[PDB]
């Protein structure tokens, strides 16, 4: 099990709380903080997609 | 015409899916018009036939 | 591959000699076709001599 | 299940930047051109270019396409309309965001354009694309038969 | 292997410094009297610094 | 069956096309084997 | 991947020996090593036709 | 500011035109530079 | 560089056929010597192309469904500057003393 950032929030990863096509600049700067991350390629493929 | 020739062969059959098409339970075979065509099986038996159109 | 490895009597001799090495090869999967290996021609590599 | 692997490439833009040989002389390009990558055998080259491949021009979704920057304005043709060279003519095989699978013979330089209604585009790099043989025989085009062999090419696919 | 780039950071009318980051052969060097173009024009206004 | 290239789709005739060329809208194969379960 | 194939070497065997006609159609390696303790090995780009004994 | 090759006209954004496009009716550079003095 | 009644138009060619002058833009004239060429300008008879090496030059275009070619025998030649030898110039470097062909027509 792996929580990702956002803010001070450790949300699944999985299940991103936004996704590109309703917020274009914020799922940007989501993604912007887990690159050093073994659970990026989840919260991409979560990220984009809803 | 000078004398040096190259060798002309009947043509085999060329098997062509776009004939073979699904009715509801049998298979339907649709020969080109003005064409003959033949269908093997190995559904139920050994199975030929020389179908015209 | 050398000189005379196709050899007719005279030019319209229906009669030919011909000792090429042709070696017939197996064809690809899924392919309707004659693969063969052979040494090539030997007058054009006479001509290159 | 291709657009998961596809939509990655709807969170950027295509973009200008410097091509030292356009079809004129030095200019800002929207085609320009990164990398060539051919270090696989059957002449199979991997492109990265200033334009995406595969996207429209908003955003979503469309088949053979090049997407690029025009001044701002991001505009799209058919992936058709699109040629490349190395010394012979190349043969376009896909595209997927930034890249382009091309196959390519060898030669010193690769040049990519395309044309427009009377503007006509190109990169020329010198980058030298090469061709690889796959075993003890040193063909320069693949045969038309032989032994099958063990080989390491790009695949076609944007997995 | 891969010549990695980072883009070049432009200031115009000022001056730069050199922050490292450890990564694998990494060259960092600062370059003055630039006066760059972009696809629009001209990216600063200053002749030379 | 297979095609021998790795990322490739295999028509029903046997011709290999890139695996982005299936279920696209696109015809690319004889007879449609790219534009039947989709 | 398909490799092309090349002709059949023409072997010609003598006393303690063996010739070897070769007719290329492209360039090709030639590897040879004997079986011994000092392998002795030769690997040499053929391109022409070469007689090699 | 001149261009390297000894005949060219060199617009706004530094692209370098040949010399006799600069006034030729025909927009050549980004913003027409090379058409605003004819 | 002109035009076929006899003005100046900006990017066509100008030439006899049969006695009567035609013209076209000259985006559809193309060159190559080995590989494609890329014309620069034009005047007069004199045409500027940008070439790599080769042993002809063949100019062609077509204006109806008839395509009209010229091949000649005239050897291009790509010469390098600088004690480094190099078929297509490279993205960076430094800047030497050259001589090539002047694109104003002066
Ligand atoms: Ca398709
Ligand atoms: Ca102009």
């Amino acid at each position: 099990t792996t929580m990702c950032l956002l803010a001070n929030v450790t949300f699944p990863c999985a299940q991103p709380p936004i996704c590109y096509d309703r917020k274009p600049a914020e799922t940007l700067a989501m993604l912007s903080v887990n690159v050093d991350n073994p659970g990026y390629d989840e919260l991409l493929e979560a990220a984009v997609k809803c | 015409n000078r004398g040096a020739y190259v060798e002309m062969h009947l043509p085999g059959s060329e098997v062509d899916s776009s004939l073979v098409s699904l009715s509801g339970s049998s298979v339907t075979v649709t020969p080109p018009d003005g064409t003959s065509a033949l269908v093997e099986c190995e559904c139920g038996g050994t199975k030929i036939s020389e179908t015209i159109n | 591959g050398a000189f005379g490895d196709i050899q007719s009597r005279t030019v319209s001799s229906s009669d030919l000699y011909a000792n090429t090495n042709l070696v017939l090869q197996r064809p690809k999967a899924g392919a309707i076709h004659v693969p063969y290996t052979q040494a090539p021609s030997g007058f054009e590599q006479w001509k290159k001599d | 299940s291709t657009e998961e692997l596809f939509n990655e490439y709807k969170l950027t833009r295509p973009y200008m930047a410097r091509c030292i040989r356009c079809a004129v002389g030095s200019c800002h390009s929207p085609i320009a051109i990164e990398a060539v990558k051919s270090d696989g055998h059957d002449g199979y080259v991997r492109l990265q270019t200033s334009s995406q491949y595969g996207l429209d021009s908003s955003g979503n979704l469309k088949g053979r396409t090049m997407r690029y920057d025009m001044h701002g304005t991001i505009k799209e043709i058919p992936l058709h309309q699109v040629s490349l060279y190395t010394s012979r003519p190349c043969h376009i095989v896909d595209g997927h965001g930034y890249f382009l699978l091309a196959r390519c013979p060898a030669g010193d330089s690769i040049t990519m354009e395309f044309k427009k209604d009377s503007v006509r585009h190109s990169c020329s790099v010198p980058y030298e694309v090469k061709f690889n043989p796959v075993g003890r025989e040193l063909y320069t085009h693949p045969p038309e038969h032989g032994v099958e062999q063990a080989c390491q090419v790009y695949a076609h696919d944007a997995q | 292997y891969k010549t990695g780039m980072d883009s070049p950071a432009i200031k115009c009318c000022g001056s730069q410094e050199c922050t490292p980051t450890y990564r694998p052969d990494e060259q960092c060097k600062v370059f003055t009297g630039v006066y760059p173009f972009m696809w629009g024009g001209a990216y600063c206004f200053c002749d030379t610094e | 069956n297979e095609c021998n290239i790795p990322g490739n789709f295999m028509c029903s005739n046997g011709r290999c096309i890139p695996g982005a060329w299936q279920c696209d809208g696109l015809p690319d194969c004889f007879d449609k084997s790219d534009e039947k379960e989709c | 991947c398909t490799v092309p194939l090349a002709p059949e070497p023409m072997i010609t065997f003598g006393f303690r020996s063996v010739s070897l006609k070769l007719h290329p159609k492209n360039p090709t390696y030639l590897i040879t090593r004997q079986l011994a303790d000092e392998p002795h090995y030769t690997h040499e780009l053929i391109s022409e036709p070469a007689v090699r004994n």
